[PDB]
């Protein structure tokens, strides 16, 4: 079915639930023919979060890119995750990926960027995290005194 | 403590003694968990009569003390204390009576959890002749 | 080097005669040969046996081991072939292996070792070739 | 002090301690102001007293030159910092990693630069993180960080030096993060990922670049995937004028 | 002179003597003592003096020999110069008409990476530029390469001298004999030239071309060298599902297991794999290719199955090959393992058919019945096959032979409810001749459960009930059993009710019925009569009685997970169980410091005294398994010197003959009676010497059995679990907490660790740490743990016993 170039027949033969090895071979074949459509479905069934994202995050509306990177957020596959959510000026779960991983500073930083002034809460949670994670001279528990700066220090 | 000795060369009999005694007393003098852990290993590699002994004892142990029932279940599901041969048959009975049934029977059955017979004190006469032979 | 040393051993617990192509395995040579060749190089009557992360190739002759050692390797056929050529050369010098006669012809054997394996690369030798040197 | 024989203390009466063994040969020993003065001084937070106190009858390795790197709010730590490791340690315990990078440098090691860079992001400032992360070669982590940080100039630098690595979750990121996607289109072209390059480009309305990729490679751009292939991509990149590489700080 | 390190005075004498033989022998004796590693510089002037110019090869060859193994070290007769006594008159040696002396000289000279001989080795290529043998040309390419290696990576070594300076490697390719010392870093033109040479090869030389440049477009072109590379290249061009059918790999492979059965067993494995790639369920593992030897046409002559029959084994070839073979029958053909295991078991298990498969040892017979029977429990189809074969097992009609047979089949009935009705009548038959427990037990159970089906029972049971043999365990089994199934469906002179009467008497009561039972007094102490006595609510009838129990199976019973099963074929299993699968005053002060992961014992050496201690040296010693990684090296301990001196420490070594105490540290000084003193730095223990090793549950269990561990102590501060103090401390007495021996629940749940080590003490060390952490209203002693310990003569047992309490040291100088 791959040889014939019968994508559909190869697709039934894989069978939508699992047989990921079949689907990865099919997904590549689908990208070759530049039939992106069959490819997105093959990659989904394959799973292939890293690869699947690359085809998928080319959306500009993030239409089917969040799912295949939902995990990535909290797996420390943050990079895969950021591309998914930030793609049309939206913060879909951009911030959230950063909180999940423990890369709290980065959520604060993002919050400042697009300023809905969410920063005040993120900086706090983060600052608290510095005090627990042995910093005393950059301890952060202040509003601008102990290193980092909560939202009134910050600005648009 | 004595059971700490040797896992399966200690014989059917010692395992049967710690097992019978731990079943029957239902230790609150020491935690039964050491006893159970010691007996559990011995059963695997020792004779049928003790492994069969161990399931039935456990059942009586259940009926006398409520607390005990959780250990009975981990032990009996195992391929050892049940599902060997003789051990299975006795177990199927003993288990089913504890698990399934009223335990009118189980309750009745434990009167302390005593031995199968009460003879005299055999050792001392035996010993008298046996020593200067 | 690919070939650490080419060594004749007695399983008395010592390297009877041995060759260090370039200064590396001096004293090291004796300890390896002494422990491993005693156990048949830890073999089972197999020409290749590897122990303590050193490849030992051998042939038993009496209470003695003729031993080739490597810890790296370029080809299968080659390691045996230098040992083999060595085994044509060794009875010419010592009439089989035997510790006292091996001991007496340290010079003979040692010279052959340098000639046979040069800077760990297995050159070839022959009993006539050996003659020009000891002449 | 050590004597040259095994012994039993006879007892302590006075400064001396007196000893006798089984055979009963004596040893006496004056209780010194060596080890005793040094730590009597360190306990009462004196470092100035303690420098004199440092002698080679009591220096050891870790009671003076590295035991004094054992405060989570550095005090003792500040005083002995001579080891490149003790210096590294000192820095995370403050939370100011400016010293870390140098110790990390002098430890000649990448791992330290990425870990201090992470601590750096924690004190809040990403300039310091960039430098570290750049030399550990985590251009892709940086690429990810960078819109989060709100830089666009720095974000481009990462894209190129991650292009060459073919880090598809590095080079790939930045194009999304700026309002136009063109960065990806070329990187992907070089990857040979013509499909991916077209989809990305096309959606932003850079159909012309998308077409270039199709024409150079296998065409067919018409196909509509489970994602859009031509719907607007535009994002307003970072509304902040001062970025989070320029995250404010005072530091205590 | 095998190895005699003091003999250097005699060698000097022997080295010049006016007799050439003596000189040769002497120089030879020097060589053999250096090679072992012993004293040699005293001699040097003597050695060097006779031999130097001469074309007489033997002494020259001998001296040439000694210059590649120690030239640098020896300096009495040589000293340091550019044209040393290694090469000054060996320019003559290089330029002699006899090829041997020149060749030899060239060969050692260029071999050295020496910089005090760099110039003399360079035009030393002259000696072999003319090639009187294959040896001369090979000697030359290797010597130019060795010159290139020795600091001449540039223009001193690269072009030609008059024919080679790094160009023999080019020349060799087109010359009659090849050999390319060009493996790395050398002329591109020669590399290219070797490729051309693949065709015009010289076979030894081809192995040299080939280490450098491999992969051919061809099949070959000839010779072992090309051939050896070729199988590597073939595996590339078809990686897919192993090699399957081994290529030129086959030749070396046999020798790889010359000891002797293991080769066949291995070979059998590959041959089975190769046949087919099946489903690959539990023990159906055959990989390789699906079709390449098929299985099972009906027109194939004389068929595939003939080879398949070998694999079904009783031992039909020898035991190593047997274990491999049984697995291999299972692997090509079954459903999982079950199908082919039943066939295989039918052959193995005891019958009246063949007496080469029956035996009067009861356990093996029994086990074989259980193996056959487990297949049914696994898979249904097998139930139908098993029951008639089981009846054949019975037909042996020895007391014991019946007995084993009855015992499994009765378990099968618990699984297989009113399906095996048919068997009961067969099963009774041999129950009458009786000398054992087992027959009574089993028979009474079949005949008991099966009562509806038959009606014989007073007659069958009664001969046995009044017969003797051994009857302990008989009681237990008859007690739960005799009444069962249908309330009044038998009768011979005792209906099912007589049976319930009997069943009760046999359990522990008394009653005239079946001419009284053999015994009444039950088996092992816990079992007793009473449960069942209470029972039989509804007289032997499927309801909620003995019958229920009998026609039901205790817990889950499926597969070969050992739930009414036994896991394949009984003989193969013994081998699998066996497989453990084990994986002058002196003062010191000191502390241990770690900076940048360097572990060092800091020592400060103090002279509080005014007296002289000059002659001061500092050493850290190797005691046994403790070792110095570098002693403290300062010459300190002088009048009123305070010094910090660092002695690096290791924990792992090999036993030295000196004392085995704490740490020995040695300072030396002035004094002539006690020039060396031993004085101490802080504590290190005997425990270090133990070596950590680990066990799995099987190795632990085996060792438990192997040697006693009755010895116990209770150790305080084992309040905590295995993971915390106990692991850390156990680690320091080189032990490790591995697998469990616990049995946790709501009443059970002492933490159990199985420990192992293999001490350098001639013992292992094992222990079980039981942590008595309350999971009951009456704990042992509350929190604390009792460690049951051993070692192989329990001399390290004790170390485990106390090094799991506490352990800490610190100082702050």
């Amino acid at each position: 079915a791959l040889q014939l170039g019968e994508l559909k027949i190869a697709y039934q033969l894989a069978v939508e639930a699992e047989s990921e090895q079949k689907w990865k071979q099919l997904a590549e074949l689908a990208i070759s023919k530049c039939q992106f459509s069959l490819a997105q479905e093959c990659l989904h069934h394959a799973q292939d979060y890293g690869g699947l994202l690359l085809l998928a995050t080319a959306s500009g509306n993030a239409s089917m890119v969040n799912k295949l990177a939902e995990g990535a957020e909290r797996d420390g596959k943050n990079n895969v995750a950021f591309m998914s959510y930030f793609l049309q000026g939206k913060l879909d779960a951009c911030l959230e990926l950063l909180i999940r991983t423990g890369r709290l500073p980065e959520a604060a930083f993002l919050a400042r960027t697009y300023l809905p002034s969410q920063v005040s809460r993120v900086v706090k949670l983060w600052r608290e995290n510095l005090s627990k994670v042995n910093q005393k001279a950059a301890e952060s528990l202040a509003d601008p005194t102990e290193y980092e700066n909560l939202f009134p220090g910050l600005k648009e | 403590h004595l059971c700490e000795f040797i896992e399966d060369c200690e014989f059917t009999v010692l395992a049967t003694r710690i097992l019978h005694l731990l079943g029957q007393e239902g230790p609150k003098t020491n935690n039964p968990s050491k006893y159970i852990r010691f007996i559990y290993n011995r059963v695997v590699l020792e004779h049928e009569e003790v492994r069969a002994g161990a399931v039935s004892a456990l059942a009586k142990f259940g009926a006398q003390n409520e607390e005990m029932l959780p250990s009975i279940l981990v032990l009996l599901k195992r391929c050892v204390m049940d599902d060997d041969n003789e051990v299975r048959d006795r177990a199927t009975f003993y288990l089913n009576v504890l698990e399934q049934k009223q335990k009118a029977l189980n309750a009745g059955y434990i009167l302390n959890g005593l031995t199968v017979s009460i003879p005299g004190l055999e050792k001392a006469l035996q010993q008298y002749t046996l020593e200067p032979s | 080097m690919v070939l650490l040393a080419a060594a004749v051993c007695t399983k008395a617990g010592k390297a009877i005669v041995s060759r260090q192509f370039v200064e590396m395995t001096r004293t090291r040579i004796e300890g390896l040969l002494a422990a491993f060749p005693k156990l048949m190089n830890t073999g089972k009557q197999h020409t290749f046996v590897e122990t303590e992360s050193v490849r030992y190739v051998y042939q038993p002759m009496e209470k003695l081991y003729m031993v080739l050692i490597t810890t790296k390797n370029s080809n299968i056929l080659e390691d045996l072939e230098t040992l083999r050529l060595f085994s044509r050369v060794i009875p010419e010098y010592c009439r089989a292996l035997e510790e006292n006669e091996i001991s007496e012809h340290c010079f003979d054997l040692i010279f052959a070792f340098d000639e046979i394996v040069a800077l760990g690369y297995r050159e070839n030798v022959n009993l006539a070739q050996i003659r020009t040197f000891t002449e | 002090r050590t004597l040259d024989l095994p012994i039993y203390v006879t007892r302590v009466k006075g400064n001396n301690v007196y000893c006798l063994d089984r055979e009963c040969r004596p040893r006496v020993l004056t209780i010194d102001p060596t080890e005793f003065k040094f730590k009597l001084a360190l306990i009462n937070r004196k470092y100035d007293e303690v420098l004199h106190m440092v002698r080679n009858a009591k220096l050891v390795g870790q009671s003076i030159i590295a035991y004094l790197q054992k405060k989570g709010y550095p005090e003792v730590a500040l005083h002995f910092v001579k080891d490149e490791k003790t210096r590294f340690s000192l820095a995370l315990e403050c939370g100011n990693i400016e010293i870390a990078l140098e110790a990390a440098k002098a430890l000649d090691d990448k791992n330290c630069w990425e870990k201090l860079g992470e601590v750096a992001l924690l004190q809040g400032n990403h300039q310091i993180v960039e430098m570290c992360y750049q030399r550990t070669k985590n251009f892709d982590k940086l690429s990810f960080l960078y819109l989060i940080t709100g830089n666009l100039e720095k974000l481009r630098k990462m894209m190129k030096i991650a292009e060459i690595r073919k880090d598809m979750s590095g080079h790939y990121q930045n194009a999304l993060y700026l309002g136009d996607v063109s960065e990806r289109v070329r990187i992907l072209k070089n990857c040979g990922q013509k499909s991916l390059a077209y989809l990305s480009a096309a959606t932003h309305g850079l159909d012309e670049e998308a077409e270039s990729l199709k024409e150079t490679f296998d065409p067919e751009k018409e196909t509509i995937p489970d994602i859009d292939p031509n719907a607007k991509l535009l994002q307003p990149p970072a509304p902040i004028m001062p970025l989070d590489t320029n995250w404010p700080l005072l530091t205590v | 002179m095998d190895s005699e390190p003091p003999s250097e005075i005699s060698l000097k004498n022997d080295l010049e003597k006016g007799d050439v033989k003596s000189k040769t022998e002497a120089l030879k004796k020097v060589i053999i003592m250096i090679l072992n590693g012993e004293k040699l510089p005293g001699l040097l002037m003597t050695i060097i003096r006779f031999v130097l110019p001469l074309q007489d090869h033997t002494i020259k060859k001998l001296l040439l020999v000694f210059w590649e193994i120690v030239p640098k070290t020896t300096p009495d007769g040589r000293l340091l110069h550019e044209m040393i006594l290694v090469c000054d008159a060996y320019r003559k040696d290089l330029q002699h008409p006899n090829e041997f002396i020149r060749g030899s000289t060239l060969r050692f000279l260029c071999k050295l990476k020496e910089a005090e001989l760099l110039e003399p080795l360079m035009p030393a290529i002259r000696a072999c530029l003319e090639h009187r043998h294959s040896y001369v040309r090979r000697n030359a390419v290797l010597a130019i390469y060795t010159i290139y290696r020795n600091f001449e990576h540039l223009i001193p070594d690269a072009p030609e001298l008059i024919h080679d300076f790094l160009v023999n490697e080019k020349d060799a390719s087109c010359k009659r004999n090849a050999f390319m010392m060009l493996i790395h870093a050398d002329q591109d033109r020669a590399l290219d030239y070797l490729s051309t040479c693949i065709d015009q090869v010289q076979t030894f030389g081809d192995i040299l071309q080939l280490v450098i440049v491999e992969l051919i477009y061809k099949v070959c072109h000839a010779n072992p060298s090309e051939r050896a590379r070729f199988i590597r290249c073939i595996y590339n061009l078809l990686q897919s599902s192993s090699p399957a059918v081994k290529y030129e790999a086959a030749g070396t492979l046999v020798t790889l297991s010359s000891a002797p059965t293991a080769i066949k067993a291995a070979a059998q494995c590959y041959i089975d794999l190769i046949i087919k790639e099946s489903d690959n369920n539990v023990k159906l593992i055959v990989l390789d290719r699906l079709v390449e030897l098929k299985e099972h046409p009906a027109h194939e002559r004389v068929l595939q199955d003939l080879v398949m029959d070998i694999l079904r084994v009783l031992s039909t070839p020898d035991l190593e090959v047997r274990k491999k073979t049984l697995q291999l029958a299972l692997d090509l053909v079954s459903s999982r393992n079950v199908e082919e295991l039943v066939i295989v078991l039918k052959k193995e298990v005891i019958k009246t058919n063949n007496v080469s498969e029956h035996e009067d040892t009861d356990k093996y017979r029994q086990l074989l019945v259980r193996t056959l029977h487990s297949c049914s429990v696994r898979f249904p189809d097998m139930a139908a096959n098993v029951i008639p074969v089981l009846m054949e097992f019975l037909s042996d009609s020895n007391e014991a032979a019946a007995a084993d047979v009855l015992e499994f089949v009765r378990e099968a009935i618990q699984r297989f409810d009113n399906l095996r009705m048919l068997i009961v009548e067969k099963m009774l038959e041999v129950f009458h001749a009786i000398k054992s427990v087992k027959i009574y037990r089993g028979a009474l159970w079949i005949l008991g459960e099966y009562c509806s089906t038959k009606e014989d029972i007073q007659s069958v049971m009664t001969e046995v009930r009044r017969s003797l043999g051994e009857i302990p365990i008989v009681e237990s089994e008859i007690k739960k059993e005799a009444g069962e199934l249908k309330p009044e469906e038998e009768i011979t002179v005792g209906p099912v009710q007589k049976l319930v009467t009997e069943m009760g008497t046999y359990a522990t009561q008394s009653a005239l019925s079946s001419s009284r039972p053999t015994k009444k007094e039950e088996d092992r102490p816990p079992l007793r009569g009473f449960l069942l006595d209470g029972d039989f609510f509804v007289a032997a009838s499927l309801a909620t009685t003995l019958t229920k129990i009998a026609l039901r199976y205790v817990a889950l019973v499926q597969e070969k997970k050992k739930q009414n099963s036994f896991v394949a074929e009984a003989m193969l299993l013994m081998a699998t169980i066996l497989h453990l699968g084990k994986s002058d005053p002196v003062y010191a002060e000191a502390y241990v410091h770690v900076n940048q992961y360097d572990i060092v014992l800091d020592v400060l050496v103090v002279n509080q005294t005014s007296d002289t201690l000059q002659n001061c040296t500092l050493e850290l010693a190797t005691l046994g398994d403790l070792k110095l990684v570098e002693k403290p090296s300062p010459l300190t301990l002088a009048p009123h010197d305070f010094a910090n001196i660092k002695a690096n420490v290791k924990v792992a070594s090999t036993e030295n003959g000196i004392i085995f105490g704490n740490i020995v540290y040695d300072v030396s000084g002035a004094a002539s009676d006690r020039n060396c003193v031993v004085l101490s730095d802080i504590h290190i223990d005997i425990m270090d010497y133990i070596q950590p090793a680990t066990c799995t549950d099987a190795e632990f269990r085996q060792m438990w059995a192997e040697f006693e561990w009755e010895n116990k102590v209770t150790v305080n501060t084992n309040m905590t679990d295995l993971n915390d103090y106990l692991q850390h401390i156990l680690k320091s007495t080189n032990m490790k907490c591995l697998t469990p021996e616990k049995a946790l629940s709501g009443y059970c749940g002492f933490m159990a660790a199985n420990l192992y080590a293999r001490s350098i003490f001639g013992e292992d060390a094992l222990a079980n740490v039981s942590i008595e952490k309350p999971v009951h209203q009456g704990p042992d002693a509350a929190v604390t743990g009792h460690i049951r310990i051993r070692a192989k003569s329990q001399g390290m047992a004790l170390s485990l016993g106390d090094k799991i309490n506490l352990s800490q040291k610190k100082t702050s100088l």
